[PDB]
Parts: C-alpha cells; structure tokens; sequence
C-alpha cells in the first residue's frame, strides 16, 4: 500500500490480530509497522488554500 | 385520528349588532427565519484526484466542469454574504443607547446588549445563539474547506444593536432621513395612532402597557429558554450534503476498488485508464449532484433571505398596516435579533382581549338629517345612545362636531331618532 | 491570476488559485524480510505430475517470492497474468499463494 | 488571522469602508507609499441619540430626494438544438 | 453604475462560452471531431468514441439546462419584484418603508432598461433638527386635552402644537385638540393655557 503523508507517533493501541486501520472517507489514518510493531498516525501535509 | 381543524364556533351575526373591546392585550410573537448558510467550497483536485498525476492529466478534458463548479461556489458565497449584509445592514450609521433607562415604564434590558457579559449580546440572543448546536479536519483533509463569514457574530450583533437603538430612541424616522429623538410612550401612542386608537387610551393606562410587554418579553424569554427549528433544518440539509459528499467516496462505481493508490498499486495504466476514468465520471456525476442541490438551497436562502430583509424594512424601520405580515395582529413595532445562520424578529402586536355585544345603527336622525360619524360607531347601551372609537369602547355623547351630516333620513334603511347634544 | 481568468486586465476582487502543497523527497518501505526462499524448481520441473481432475495442491508462505529464476530455466509457452501486472508482483504482498 | 494567513498587506489600527472583502471581518484596500492594506472594517458614524422622557426632534426644513435602483426582467432568448450541437 | 445589468448578460454569454468550449473535449475520446472520428475509423469500432462524445456534450449540454433554469428562477423573482415595485411605487403612492427609496415615498419613475428596468423614486427626506420640550397632553383647568394629528412642542416660553414631520407653530386651541379625562391620570401632563376665541 503506497501513500503520502506524515507519520507522526499515536497512543490508541491496535489488537494483535488487526493491522490495518480506517475512517469515515476509506483512507489509511493509523498503521503497523512489521517489525517495530508500534502504531503511527497518517496525517496529509496537504491542508491549505490559496 | 381523523385531524380537527381548531375550535368550532358560530358568530351570533344580526343586522344590528357589533363586537367592541373593552380590554385589550399586548403580546409579542417570534419568527424565525434564515439569512444565510455555511459558505463551502469544493476544489475538484482533492476531492476527485487528490495528490494523483494521471488523473490531473485526465482531468483536463472535464476542466471547464470543474471550472464551472468553483464558479457555482463562488457564486454562491458572495450571495450568502450580501445576503448577510442585505439584511443586516438598513442603516449606515450605528446608534446607542444612552445610560438612562428611564423609558416610561417600559423595560428594555433582556433585548439590548449586555456589557457585563464577555461577548456583546442581549441574554436572549445568548440563549438563542446556545438552542443551535453547529470532523471538521477530516473533511478538510479531503479537500471540503469551509469559508468564513464576511460578517462577524460581533458585527451582526452590533447592526442589531444599532437598529435596536434606532427603534426606542427614533422608532421610524431613523429609517427614512435622519434620527429625530422621541420619548417612548409617545412613540408607541404613535403606533397606535397608526392603527386607530387614540392617544389617551395609552396616556390613561401606559403602566399597563409596560407591564403588559415587559411580562410578555419575560415569557418570550422562558419559552425560548424552555423552537428554532428553522435555523436548525438548514445547517441539517447542508451537513447531511457535507457528509453525502464524503460516503460519496468508497463507491467503487463499477470499478476494482475507490482508492486510486490502491489502484495504481496493482494496476498498469493501459489497463487502469478506463477503471480511473469510471471514477472520474462517477465522482464528477456526485460532485455535480452537489452543486445542483446546493444552488436550489441557494435559491431557498435567497427568498428567505429577501424576506427577511423586507420584513426587517417593514417592520422594523416602520409600523406597517400589512395584515399577518409582521405577526398576529395590529402591528405596533418589531425588534430584530441575531441568530446563528439567520434573524429572529419580535413582533408586538396589538390583539384586543374582551368584547361585549352592542345595539348599533349606521346613522342617526336628529331633525330631518342623517348624521353620520366621522371616524368611530354608534353603539347603545340599551337606552342610550353612543359614539365610541373601533377599538375601544370610549362612552361619548353624540355632539355635532363627532358625527357630519349627509342628506335626509328616510334614504338609509337602519337608522333611529336620537338627540344630538349641540352644545 | 490572469492565468486562472483567462483575461490580461484583471478587475479587482477575490479570485481562487491552486492551493499550497508539500512535495515528498523520500519514500519508507515496511516489508518484513525472510531468510527462506520459496519453492520454484521442483514445482515448475517435478518428476511427475498428477492429472487435471486430481489437480495438486500446493501452499506457499513465509517466504520471498522472485520470478527472475523462470526466466533462465526453460522457454514457457504462455506467461498470462489477469488482474495485476506481472512487471509489479515485487511492488506489492503477496497473499495466499496457491498452486 | 481567522480568515487565514495573509501576506503582501499591512496590518493599520484604523477603520474603513469595506473595498475588497476578505473575511472575518477583515476587507483590503490600496490606499494607505501607497501599498495594500488591511483592516478591520467599520460599520458607520459611532454616536448616540440624545435621548430624554421630554425632548423632540422636528424637522424644519427638508430635501426632496431622487434615487435610483435597478432591476433586471428579462435576458437573452437562447435555443439549442442537439442534431447541430453533439452532432452535425 | 449598472451592474444590474451587466452581470446577466456576462453570465449569460459565459456560459454560452463555456458551451463552445465543451466542444473541443475529447471525454476520453481519440479527438474531438466526429469529422475525424469517422474519417480515421469504420463504424464498427467508432462506436464507443461517438457515444462517449454524445455523453460529454450531454453532460455539458444538460449543466448548461440547469444553470439555466436556476438563472431563469433568479430572474423570474427578480422580475416578479420589478412587476410588484412598478405596481405599487408608479402606480399608487406606498406607505410601506424602504421599499420605494429611502424616506417617505412620494412617486416613482420607470425608465426602459437592457434587459431590465430603472426606478426614478422621488423621496421625502427631512432635513434639519431643532430640539423641543415636549408632553403629550396639557391641562387647562382639569381637562386633559391631547392632540388630533400633531404633537404639542415648546420653543422654552409657549407651548405651541406642530405636526411630527414639519415644524409649523400654531396656538394651541380646543379645536385642534381633544378633551379625554381629568389631568392625573398622565404622568408627563403641563399646565397650559388654551386662549378659546
């Protein structure tokens, strides 16, 4: 899964058998790493407007 | 149930009989209405594309649609914001109230703003601003942002202020030329004059008047407090789009997924172009679906809001004789209020109260010579007879400058022989 | 501006440009790596093969999966791939190989 | 500020018509050498009525006034046909 | 200035521009042109370039309808507003505020517009301020007597009755007042005289 943004830290734990995460527009907002097994926050860095 | 239409009464109408008040009311009533909505505006990169380059590059052959739409939200925001200043904006000169509050009696404190509180509004603004209850990174992260209004709740509040101060200290005159001071009882005598009562009934009773409507503003104050429903559909409608518009999103459209990452992740683009180009037309078909039902709301606001702004020239910058238009009955004076989204006036009317049933004739005959009043109703007490005002009953003897002759007697159908006094 | 309103005298007011993004430099990769490779020569050249209505079964995981050794091998007569380009299975996971 | 960042314009402390709105109370205008500034807007003339439970104003003098205000009826009377439109 | 005017026309012929130039997009096509659609292909494989042009100028076509009708909605209340302003400011005088100008409306003038139509209102402004001590009633000797149409003023030595738009000074007579009550009953009452000729 390829994506752009800015992966900043989280404190809402996943389950042991979920990686995955989701929201209300179906983007990927929260992730698991493979092998550091810590969850992180995607955030766009594309909020503004001219 | 089979639904009944109200109360089922019969007027006991003879050929010689009339209704006249003896006691009156003075209530005033609400009306809510919108001026304006939430200005959105939609950019079809984010929404459609995103951060995507073949599909900006197929974007370009629908780029006067999008063209278009920003057009439609442009459009649509500097008329919401002269709607907003159309309404809120009769006078170009800010007046205040002054320090004193001697009125006459009358008092206006739950209407006029509040230094004491933080913010500059009256307590019943504040808790008609607390009844509407207005996520928001999450859909600008898609590429829904929302524009502010041209007109702060600050601003809007002191246009109602303005016009507030207007209203008690000018009434009408500040409306039409320049502000002329006039005390309240003889500004609200005025505005019964400008029905048909008289000023002494006011002058004879003003205590109660004042205590009719500072009691009738105290129930207004627990009614609203105890709706604004009105206001409330609107912000409904456009949320319930905004949020339409964002479902509007994982709908795979008859193609292999939503997601034009996902997309490119699997997909080589001779075999993806038509699957990305069905969610082109997919999500342009939604986004123009949107602009459709936000310019038919856009119309709806726009009548409202021009209403809105007739009912504020009508009423509150003059007394008008427009029959259930600025409440429900005789109408003496509105004040407007702030509202979040929209207005809400306060419509004093006056409603007369109790009747009693009178013995009348259309003219009298004092000596050969039909006299007919000028301005008021002949009415009997059984024995003797009366002129009094359509409003009130006010017992005056028939003297010869209250009633104008006209012809002879025996050319009208109902009419008596009584003495005209002819002092 | 004048690029957005297609006009060369431009009148006084609000206009609407394109917004203000920020261009990623560099790309993070997460896969988990595996020391075992996948089985390729024995399922591709076995001594022995079964019938089509007795078909075998075989599952593949917990591995890296590569293409590159069937191309030196033998000369295959058709090498189809529907639903994904065969140029991206080293781009993406794979999930529940069978055979 | 609250409609968003603003750059090229100079904040003053003083209030005046509204030229080229911007939002939240914000519009822009040139004249201030002469650059783009920005401000909060005005609303009209600040003053009080001088009110009292005894005093009138009545006018003695006045100014007949003509004004004018426009409204559009009608536009242009367009047809489309489709056989020389979408086709030919 | 005329902007009135101005803005429907340059609607109008916007988006009759717009519709040229929805012609020139392909949609998803080869080309733009069914000229050179059908003179690089035959007909049995040109039929998805000719229907994906048709639903493009369609889509664009059935836009145009809509903004359209939405405009002609616009215009139709705008209008109806024109109809109802002409009827009741030309013809007739109307009492009803800030509708016919700004002031007391006297009369109103048409004037034949491009695509619309231009009021002349003729306005009653009041202009200049004198300051008065005022009452709404005065007592003679026990009777209380209000005014018929005017309002009592005083220049600071008589009491003088005057209408409230335009300030004449009469003597205050009992012919242009009227007698209702005995004197305590209004809290702001003064004692004056009526001269009775």
């Amino acid at each position: 899964l390829t994506g752009t943004g800015v992966l900043t830290e989280s404190n809402k734990k996943f389950l042991p058998f979920q990686q995955f995460g989701r929201d209300i527009a179906d983007t990927t907002d929260a992730v698991r790493d493979p092998q550091t097994l810590e969850i992180l926050d995607i955030t766009p860095c594309s909020f503004g407007g001219v | 149930y089979t639904m009944s239409l109200g109360a089922e009464n019969s007027v006991a109408y003879s050929n010689n009989s009339i209704a006249i008040p003896t006691n009156f009311t003075i209530s005033v009533t609400t009306e809510i209405l919108p001026v304006s909505m939430t200005k959105t505006s939609v950019d079809c990169t984010m929404y459609i594309c995103g951060d995507s380059t073949e599909c900006s590059n197929l974007l370009l052959q629908y780029g006067s649609f999008c063209t278009q739409l920003n057009r439609a939200l442009t459009g649509i925001a500097v008329e919401q914001d002269k709607n907003t200043q159309e309404v809120f904006a009769q006078v170009k000169q800010i007046y205040k109230t002054p320090p004193i509050k001697d009125f006459g009696g009358f008092n206006f404190s739950q209407i006029l703003p509040d230094p004491s509180k933080p913010s500059k509004r009256s307590p019943i603004e504040d808790l008609l601003f607390n009844k509407v209850t207005l996520l928001i990174c999450a859909q600008k992260f898609n590429g829904l942002t929302v524009l502010p209004p041209l007109l702060t709740d600050e601003m809007i509040a002191q246009y109602t202020s303005a016009l507030l101060a207007g209203t008690i200290t000018s009434g009408w005159t500040f409306g039409a030329g320049p502000a002329l001071q006039i005390p309240f009882p003889m500004q609200m005598a005025y505005r019964f004059n400008g029905i048909g009562v008289t000023q002494n009934v006011l002058y004879e009773n003003q205590k109660l008047i004042a205590n009719q409507f500072n009691s009738a503003i105290g129930k207004i104050q627990d009614s609203l407090s105890s709706a604004l429903g009105k206001l409330q559909d609107v912000v409904n409608q456009n949320a319930q789009a905004l949020n339409t518009l964002v479902k509007q999103l994982s709908s795979n459209f008859g193609a292999i997924s939503s997601v034009l990452n996902d997309i490119l992740s699997r997909l080589d683009p001779p075999e993806a172009e038509v699957q990305i180009d069905r969610l082109i037309t997919g999500r342009l078909q939604s986004l123009q679906t949107y602009v459709t039902q936000q310019l038919i709301r856009a119309a709806e606001i726009r009548a409202s809001a021009n209403l809105a702004a007739t009912k504020m020239s009508e009423c509150v910058l003059g007394q008008s004789k427009r029959v259930d238009f600025c409440g429900k009955g005789y109408h003496l004076m509105s004040f407007p209020q702030s509202a979040p989204h929209g207005v809400v006036f306060l419509h004093v009317t006056y409603v007369p109260a109790q009747e009693k049933n009178f013995t009348t004739a259309p003219a009298i005959c004092h000596d050969g010579k039909a006299h007919f009043p000028r301005e008021g109703v002949f009415v009997s007490n059984g024995t003797h007879w009366f002129v009094t005002q359509r409003n009130f009953y006010e017992p005056q003897i028939i003297t010869t400058d209250n009633t104008f002759v006209s012809g002879n007697c025996d050319v009208v159908i109902g009419i008596v022989n009584n003495t005209v006094y002819d002092p | 501006t004048k690029c957005t309103l297609k006009s060369f005298t431009v009148e006084k007011g609000i206009y609407q440009t394109s917004n203000f993004r920020v261009q990623p430099t560099e790309s993070i990769v997460r896969f988990p790596n595996i020391t075992n490779l996948c089985p390729f020569g024995e399922v591709f050249n076995a001594t022995r093969f079964a019938s089509v209505y007795a078909w075998n079964r075989k599952r593949i995981s917990n591995c890296v999966a590569d293409y590159s050794v069937l191309y030196n091998s033998a000369s295959f007569s058709t090498f189809k791939c529907y639903g994904v380009s065969p140029t991206k299975l080293n781009d993406l996971c794979f999930t529940n190989v069978y055979a | 500020t609250r409609a968003g960042c603003l750059i090229g314009a100079e904040h003053v402390n003083n209030s005046y018509e509204c030229d080229i709105p911007i939002g939240a109370g914000i519009c822009a205008s040139y004249q201030t050498s002469q650059s783009i500034i920005a401000y909060t807007m005005s609303l009209g003339a600040e003053n009080s009525v001088a009110y009292s439970n005894n005093s009138i104003a009545i006018p003695t003098n006045f100014t007949i006034s003509v004004t004018t205000e426009i409204l559009p009826v009608s536009m242009t009377k367009t047809s489309v046909d489709c056989t020389m439109y979408i086709c030919g």
